[PDB]
């Protein structure tokens, strides 16, 4: 029985064959995994941040296989003192990053020929994704600067620096990141976004849906009188689907890329 | 005048069927022992009980031909003005501030700064016009809110009531707290009623006593009267004999 | 007769001024160090095409605007709130109001949302704790001073509980997006919310300045303001709700901001005098003054990231804490 | 002659009782599926339930004697604070060793750490802030109350803001574990942790009971407690050591708790009297008593959930708060 | 002997109590008199050890008890020599009476009871407040509180197989009969044990009426000294208070204003 705490995780271990394989049954997970859907029918033990372990041990795991993020330390090591085998992964922002979750998930679960199955296809998928986007910049002009909005605090956006999971998917479809100048996420001054001028807003679902909608978007504060707001330039996407970082890397940049391109036409 | 009659008010009645009056140019002082009404009676006279105290009251108390409870709290600040036993600031005014907030019942303004003034040196503190408040001795301090509270009653009758003032003032401010109190009693037409610690300074000081024995009034009248040692073993407890002198003054027996 | 306070009026011509001064200080910054010459064709007419116009008229101005607004703001409250109290403490955040708006702003947050319904959740969330805590600790009709304490910690602690279950069942995007707006910050001003605020808060401070003498008179003694004919009733009422009104209105769109409403009153009152006449003015030029001067480091102090105006006017109360405490301690 | 000190041992005996008895419920709970027959079987069996013989002495066996060490900790801490400033609202954290605690923690967060380096970072940041507010405070020497909470909070503006500072530059995964440590929690506790943990409590616990005497006197008047030669200073030291050496060790593995330090000395300081022989043990077994209550309603209240604790037992001095003012409204 | 010698006390800026001697025999009462604030306060602190004891004030002279200096005697043991009754204010918790005047017990020490506990007993009937062993301080008036008060310092001194007692103001806020009642215990308590009286009065009345010794302090230094018969006169009371008097005369004497 093993449970997966973060999303990407969890596309992986049913991406190498499944809910359940004679080797293995996911049983639990956090509330990230949103797909596919068999990952969101799993029960959940809570945010992938904040764990009680007799809730997870409650799932009756007999391996966990944790993200970089999976916490509190304190829970962690409660269900490590339980006994059950807890491997955790790193996060790069890069394709070493996913390839490590691709083959140390099939590792973990046992399955090396499936992972070796999926790492080739993810990298076959991924080579051309490198080559969709280079055939053309999105903009037909240099890399364009995009800011990602991760949320808002009422009238004051939160917005990703280097060091994000957004600088790395902005920087693979082709663009350039409007933010320069710290690591992180951090609240989104006027000034700041008027010295980035971002050519276009780049937004989860999640994050469109709590600011409002689209307009609701572009009415922030300094947003007006922009490129990308002058332009009214939004491009919205699933945040797992955005952010994750897993199998579906070549098609998530691949889909990013066009929706840059579609709004700079 | 300020007349109560047959006031009663109470958790059990603390002070029942009272009835009393105190009229303009007399001093009357209240005699009797620690929570037996004093207090309340003062506060009776105040309108503290009527306008909107939960306590019961019943009879009346009439303010110069006017029950109190139909009368404002503002207007009444016009007719009458309490001095609470002892108080300090507790933000640094100075003593023309604190004065001069005697003439805030009276609202439409040099002239309420001129009775401010006058008001100082008749209570004998006009050398503290500038000072801070919370760097007074206890004498300076009630000298202060004598000069406000005798700002307030003027006008160019009225009714002071005086909640044990003297007490913790030196022995020569006690009495020339006490004879300033009756020359502004008669030079005005103003009415005192004064609670008082010492019966030998309500002897020597009110032209009106009432003594509080049980919860009700049972002796009244001039000193000369009502000083007794039957009046005052009843009231006090307290075996008194009497002394004369070339006023009546008690020693006990 | 004499003799006075004379400095009064000089400590507030003086501190009207360094509130023009500052402000303008505070058009001439910050970040995309920025040059006017278009803002007059912007404004109204002047040779170049529109430019500055998008900037300095549409995101700084309302900022600072709103910094002055919510520092007299702040700071008025502040004054007769602790005239209330006696009691030179008393922040004006006592009626629940600051608590009632972070609930009323945190449960719209994670309750589905939209725009310019979280001020209006802060403000219902606001007034509605503020009359939940008077309505507690009233008995109809008298109210008592440290009962209003007492109702109003209670209630603290029900609507914080409702807030640390809020935080807890509230994804990634709702927690940093929360604590920044529990710090406060004026990094979303905007036209027609100061437009949407001002007839509160100068609604307010006109209730507030009308009963300033009133005010005075309790600061001698609640019972002797008594003898005085002042309502003192009424009196704690129209203080308590001016105030929950000002402070309702400009926490909803700056948050928990703090210590303008013990450092500002108190500073013109080592000044001056507790004289509420002057008080409430001065306060208000103080109160002001320091928050656009703080805010104008929450902008710029790292660029290009605000820091919480909170973290500034935290860091202004902490030294002139420290002060007042070498300013007592003799014997 | 006379008399009322007796009662008390009979409100003392029924506190150990109902202090145990809780304790075995608080044993017999965990995630649902597990009966007290295969739990005897696990702690006193064959290896069959060898699974439930893990938990029930490696999770849960740490996690209850947490919440009684916490609980007595706090409310005995308690107890000896509110003595000392002859007030019944002071809480444990007027020393500022709470705020200490919660930056020494945020500030490791964001250092280099892991792992079992972080409960001393809180326990000595917690420990410096509270050496540093007395330094403050104390003249060299004397020391003065009012002085100590003017310090106190004025350090407590100084960290708060380097808390707020913290929590801005901190991304989500550092932003997500402050909220939730500083609302508390006991999920992390472990047999080594509280190994740590207890010989500081139980030490800052013995020179408390041991001053208590001390104390009583001291309620009556500083100047009388002088008169009666009490070392008033020395006394005041001691006290603060101690309780900035039991309730540091305790806020550093449990987050900050709350209204422990309020509620629990003062619900046996109605029961019986004020007389420090008789709280100080009362208070640390109903201030147990009641977090082990407080938690154990966080463990399964929404398992698998588990809510943190500052949650829960903020609603239990939210009615025993109003409880409070239902009782002392007049006046 | 509690005896000051040439005491001299200040704080800033300027002395309040200037070359002061007084000295308190046991079983004598000495009435403190003179103008408010002239530094009477400020003598029984000293005389307490108060500005002395502290392990920021200019104190010289000496004040020497029972033949050793206020200073080198420690607190705990000086409060087994010397108790105070300061007027004092309603307690910050529900004590009960018996609660409070066991603390009178305090510094006699190494719990305590059962001796001590019968001691507190006695004082409370001695100082009229027997009927009050169960109640509860907080609710009581200002005399119960004061004779509660009045048990715990005579609680602390009580021999049973020269000490010194001190009273501030000990009797104001009290009736007529309740402040004689209490000079009269405490001449009682004077004669019976060998102990050492000094307290502070408002009534320079009751000062000739229960004090074998009275001490006048005018200015910020003392007077007029001696059995009330010698000190009450027009003269030092002119002085010393500021005001005209005359002596009245029964079958001790009073004073009267004019």
């Amino acid at each position: 029985r093993v449970i997966v705490i973060g999303g990407a995780l969890a596309e992986t271990a049913f991406a190498l064959g499944g809910a359940e394989t004679p080797r293995y049954r996911l049983v639990g997970a956090d509330t990230t995994c949103t797909y596919p859907d068999a990952a969101k029918r799993l029960p959940k033990v809570g945010y992938q941040r904040a764990l009680s372990a007799e809730g997870l041990l409650s799932l009756r795991p007999d391996l966990v296989l944790a993200s970089a993020e999976a916490g509190p330390p304190t829970a962690i090591a409660q269900v490590k003192g339980a006994g059950v085998t807890v491997t955790t992964f790193d996060e790069r922002h890069d394709v070493e990053s996913v390839r490590a979750k691709i083959t140390g998930v099939a590792q973990a679960l046992d399955v090396r020929d499936a992972g070796a199955a999926l790492l080739q296809r993810f990298d076959r998928d991924w080579q051309a994704a490198r080559d969709a986007v280079a055939a053309r910049v999105p903009g037909g002009a240099q890399p364009p600067r995009v800011l990602f909005v991760l949320n808002h605090t009422g009238t004051q956006a939160l917005v990703a620096g280097q060091r994000t999971a957004a600088d790395a998917m902005i920087r693979y479809a082709g663009a350039r990141n409007a933010m320069q100048g710290f690591d992180h996420y951090k609240p989104l001054t006027t000034e700041a976004l008027a010295a980035a001028a971002p050519d276009v807003v780049l937004i989860s679902d999640e994050g469109l849906a709590a600011v409002g909608g689209h307009a609701a978007l572009l009415a922030t504060p300094g947003f007006g009188a922009t490129p990308a707001g002058r332009a009214r330039r939004v491009v919205s996407l699933d945040a797992l689907f955005l952010l994750g970082f897993g199998p579906r890397l070549p098609l998530a940049v691949t889909t990013l890329h066009r929706r840059l391109s579609d709004a700079l036409a | 005048m300020l007349t109560a009659h047959h006031l009663d008010v109470a958790h059990g009645t603390i002070l029942r069927d009272l009835s009393l009056s105190i009229e303009p140019g007399r001093v009357t002082a209240l005699l009797g022992r620690n929570g037996a009404g004093k207090s309340t009676l003062l506060k009776t006279f105040a309108g503290e009980l009527t306008g909107s105290v939960g306590v019961r009251v019943t009879g009346d108390v009439t303010l110069n031909g006017e029950p109190l409870a139909r009368i404002d709290a503002p207007r009444l600040a016009c007719l009458r003005a309490v001095l609470p036993q002892a108080a300090q600031p507790a933000f640094p005014f100075s003593v023309d501030e604190i004065v001069l907030l005697g003439r805030y019942p009276h609202a439409r303004s040099h002239r309420d700064r001129d009775i401010a003034w006058r008001a100082l040196e008749r209570a004998g503190a006009d050398a503290l016009v500038g000072r801070d408040v919370t760097t007074l001795s206890g004498g300076e301090l009630a000298r202060v809110q004598f000069a406000r509270v005798l700002a307030q009653l003027w006008p160019d009758p009225r009714y002071l009531l005086l909640d044990e003032p003297t007490a913790a003032l030196d022995l020569a401010h006690q009495h020339r707290l006490l004879d300033t109190v009756r020359a502004v009693a008669r030079e005005w037409q103003l009415g005192v009623l004064a609670i008082v610690h010492d019966p030998n300074l309500a002897a020597r000081h009110a032209d009106a006593i009432a003594m509080l024995a049980d919860g009700t009034i049972v002796a009244h009248g001039a000193p000369r009267d009502v000083m007794t040692p039957a009046h005052i073993a009843q009231c006090y407890g307290f075996a008194v004999k009497m002394v004369e002198t070339g006023p009546p003054v008690m020693v006990p027996a | 007769l004499g003799t006075s306070r004379r400095f009064a009026p000089f400590v507030l011509a003086a501190l009207a001024i360094l509130m023009g001064a500052m402000s303008v200080v505070a058009l001439c910054v910050g970040a995309y160090r920025i040059p006017l010459a278009e803002a007059w064709a912007a404004l109204s007419g002047d040779p170049a095409a529109q430019q500055a116009r998008a900037v300095l008229l549409d995101i700084r101005a309302p900022r600072v605007v709103l910094a002055l607004l919510v520092g007299g703001g702040f700071g008025a409250t502040g004054a007769a709130m602790q005239a209330l109290f006696r009691n030179p403490l008393a922040d004006p955040g006592l009626v629940g109001v600051s608590s009632g708006a972070a609930l009323g702003a945190t449960t719209l947050i994670v309750l589905g949302a939209s725009a310019a319904a979280l001020p209006v959740a802060a403000f219902a969330g606001g007034l509605a704790v503020a009359a939940l805590v008077y309505r507690l600790a009233a008995s109809r009709g008298r109210l008592a001073l440290p009962l209003l304490l007492l109702a109003g910690i209670a209630i603290n602690a029900l609507v914080g509980a409702a807030i640390g279950l809020l935080t807890f069942v509230a994804d990634d995007a709702q927690l940093r997006s929360l604590t920044f707006w529990s710090l406060g910050s004026l990094g979303g001003a905007q036209w027609p919310t100061l437009a949407a605020v001002a007839p509160c808060v100068a609604l307010g401070g006109v209730l507030l300045v009308r009963e300033r003498d009133a005010l005075n008179a309790l600061q001698l003694g609640e019972t002797e303001a008594l003898h005085l004919g002042v309502p003192v009733q009424r009196l704690k009422r129209r203080v308590l709700v001016a105030v929950a009104l000002a402070v309702g209105a400009l926490v909803s769109c700056a948050g928990i901001i703090g210590f303008i409403g013990l450092v500002a009153p108190h500073c013109v009152r080592l000044a001056c005098g507790p004289d509420q006449r002057i008080v409430l003015p001065g306060a208000a030029l103080l109160g002001a003054l320091l928050t656009l001067a703080a805010d104008l480091a929450a902008r710029t102090v790292a660029a290009p990231a605000d820091i919480p105006l909170g973290v500034l006017t935290a860091l202004l109360g902490a030294p002139f804490f420290l002060a007042l405490l070498w300013k007592n301690r003799g014997a």
